[PDB]
């Protein structure tokens, strides 16, 4: 294979990006999906499976993909782990109760070989709830501070009202450019 | 190319599917009319992507149908292979279905293939392909099964069972089915029940291949090519813990196959690509 | 935050002003009933015995777990089910159910009313024309052919629960 070759094949793959979404189930990982392409969410069902998006966004094409937030369906997530340019663990706000949960499932996956070479997004959603916890707040119970070898971020969303969401993407696509090439 | 302006002639192609499938010169002019449309885009698919999907469902609507006969239903496939040979299958099956209630229709459907049918064998490189992006499904293969003590006498065989039944059939058959079986096995034995049950049963399948298989008897070289595929497309898409464990056996019988002495290229290529397969297993991932 | 949490055989109610977009977190309780009337933003149950929960209209999901012998009587939009045992709902879906772990399950039309209701259904913004309660799917149950041995349609005889 020549070298003009070898350019065309690298030109291609770094047009196509791959974003991996996780977190809780009923955390609104379906939600931000369906916000962020202009669909309707109202008439959304809880995914009993997977979803996959194929959109464009400043030039990059976005793979994005929707596993399931459930226990039986969190024994799959290592059937994705592949070629992920990009992570994106969604999290309940107004959700007290389950905050372990999610810093474990967080915590498993930050340990995961495949997972070392991505760029995380915190998206802590569902921000208008009136029992909603700020940023910080899920700053400190998420043990995100502590992270060292993955640069990640948190920011506070709504997909119901769409806000907070475009920043966030934008920062994860600058990050993941930021770097020249992934490994194998 | 800007964008794709052809989009009503290739309607009309493809609605006129149902009125020319009982045609024998009208059906291979379709056939070529499809291929020079399509080819225009050889150099450059990627301008095809935002129509991928309506025409895919199109042909879908034909072969997801119960009043299709098999010989329209060959045609939809035949057509439907031509868009994943110009933008390729890794993109092109993204899109395809992948809801639980498509693991049985496939599998039903890969159940009424003739192997020894060489016209139509776009027919079966469809169909493993499309079993294939159902194995992502985030479920045991034994919740869809249900109850198999439901027929007396006969007991029905498992779904994860059939798989493991058609893939090994396909592994060592001579036309491009063969290929198709690599990209099976390799979202098949990938996954954690898969892993725990026929995992041990297909590498001593594989390591049996390649213990009596030989690259001077002709189907012996189809059945060495199709399991050193299998093997590298296992050990490139696998768990490093669940594999390593294997990598110490892999490796001695491949040493014993002796594969840099023998005279076929795609053999070595294979062997070489295993080998390196294997040498990551051992070490670690870093990330510079 | 809003809701309640440790009870014991107690009769509690609440009004709209209570449960405007709030968040109603039922946590912990047996032999008590509770008699909502309002359109709140969330719903949830947990560790429930022997309970009976009503309810109008909810603007997101609502989420069972760890309850038995309860009686749910609500109208959202998702309603999911975790580790549930004998358990009577008559919930109006507009989209999708499921029920997870579950078992001795039994489902009915949601039929609960009350004086100003039709403004508790204008504020939530569900369409009352969709309704899917015999049409739940199961994580255990992923069958073609059967019906799931964990939830069962509910017969009319039983659907006449003496509310009052
Ligand atoms: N109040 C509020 N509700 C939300 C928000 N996002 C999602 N929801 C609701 O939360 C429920 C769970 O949504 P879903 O996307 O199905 O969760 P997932 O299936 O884990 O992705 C749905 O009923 C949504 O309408 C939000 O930002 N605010
Ligand atoms: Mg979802």
């Amino acid at each position: 294979m020549g070298l003009l070759t070898i350019l065309k094949k690298m030109k291609q793959k770094e047009r196509e990006l791959r974003l991996l979404m996780l977190g809780l189930d009923n955390a609104g990982k379906t939600t931000i999906l369906k916000k962020f392409n202009g669909e309707d969410i109202d008439t959304i069902s809880p995914t009993l499976g997977f979803n996959i998006k194929t959109l464009e966004h400043r030039g990059f094409k976005l793979n994005i993909w929707d596993v399931g937030g459930q226990k039986s369906l969190r024994s799959y997530w290592r059937n994705y782990f592949e070629s992920t340019d990009g992570l994106i663990w969604v999290v309940d706000s107004a959700d007290r109760q389950r905050m372990q949960d999610c810093q474990r499932e967080l915590q498993s996956l930050l340990v995961e070989e495949r997972l070392a070479g991505a760029t995380l997004l915190i998206f802590a959603n569902k921000q208008d709830l009136p029992g909603a916890l700020s940023s910080n707040a899920i700053r400190e119970v998420l043990e995100l501070d502590s992270i060292r070898s993955h640069h990640w971020c948190i920011q506070g969303c709504s997909a119901v009202t769409g806000e907070n969401l475009l920043p966030g993407i934008d920062w994860l696509l600058d990050d993941i450019s930021s770097r020249i090439f992934t490994a194998d | 190319l800007e964008a794709f302006g052809e989009s009503a002639e290739t309607r009309a192609l493809l609605g006129r599917l149902r009125e020319v499938h009982g045609g024998g010169a009208e059906r291979e002019v379709a056939l070529e009319r499809f291929r020079v449309i399509m080819d225009k885009y050889q150099e450059q698919p990627h301008l095809l992507d935002p129509h991928l999907e309506w025409m895919m469902n199109l042909l879908l609507d034909i072969v997801q149908d119960q009043t299709s006969p098999a010989s329209l239903v060959h045609l939809a496939f035949k057509f439907l292979y031509i868009i994943t040979k110009v933008r390729g299958y890794k993109t092109f099956l993204r899109l395809f279905p992948h809801e639980v209630a498509d693991v049985e229709p496939v599998l039903d459907l890969v159940t009424i293939q003739n192997p020894k049918d060489h016209e139509a064998w776009e027919t079966r490189y469809m169909l493993l392909l499309w079993l294939s992006v159902t194995c992502l499904i985030p479920f045991d293969f034994s919740r869809l099964d249900g109850n198999l003590l439901t027929q007396p006498g006969q007991a029905r065989m498992s779904i994860m069972d059939r798989i493991l039944q058609i893939a090994e059939s396909y592994l060592i058959v001579s036309d491009k089915a063969r290929d198709a079986a690599a990209v099976l096995v390799s979202r098949f034995i990938t996954r954690p029940d898969v892993k725990q049950s026929k995992m041990a049963e297909f590498l001593d399948w594989s390591l049996c291949n390649l213990a009596r298989s030989s690259f001077q008897t002709m189907q012996g070289v189809i059945t060495m090519d199709g399991t050193l595929q299998a093997l590298a497309q296992i050990f490139k898409h696998g768990k490093r813990e669940d594999c390593l464990p294997y990598a110490a056996t892999v490796l001695r019988c491949l040493d014993g196959c002796r594969l840099p002495e023998s005279n076929q290229t795609l053999l070595r290529k294979l062997g070489v690509k295993l080998v390196q397969r294997l040498g990551l297993t051992f070490l670690k991932p870093k990330v510079a | 935050v809003c809701g309640f949490s440790n009870l014991e055989s107690q009769v509690l109610e609440k009004r709209a002003s209570e449960l405007h977009q709030r968040d109603v977190l039922l946590t912990e309780l047996s032999n008590c009933t509770v008699r909502l009337y309002g359109n709140p933003n969330t719903l949830r149950l947990t560790k429930a015995h022997s309970c009976k929960l009503l309810c109008g209209p909810v603007s997101t999901s609502v989420f069972l777990e760890d309850c038995s012998d309860c009686v749910l009587a609500v109208a959202c939009q998702q309603l999911r089910i975790h580790s549930t045992k004998d358990t009577r709902i008559f919930l109006q879906v507009t989209s999708r159910a499921i029920v997870e772990d579950c078992s001795g399950i039994q489902f009915a039309p949601y039929t609960w009313s009350y004086p100003e209701i039709d403004k508790d259904f204008e504020s939530s913004g569900l369409d009352r024309s969709k309704n899917n309660w015999n049409d739940v799917d199961d994580f255990n149950w992923l069958a073609r052919d059967m019906a799931s041995p964990n939830w069962s349609i509910l017969p009319e005889e039983e659907r006449n629960i003496q509310w009052d």
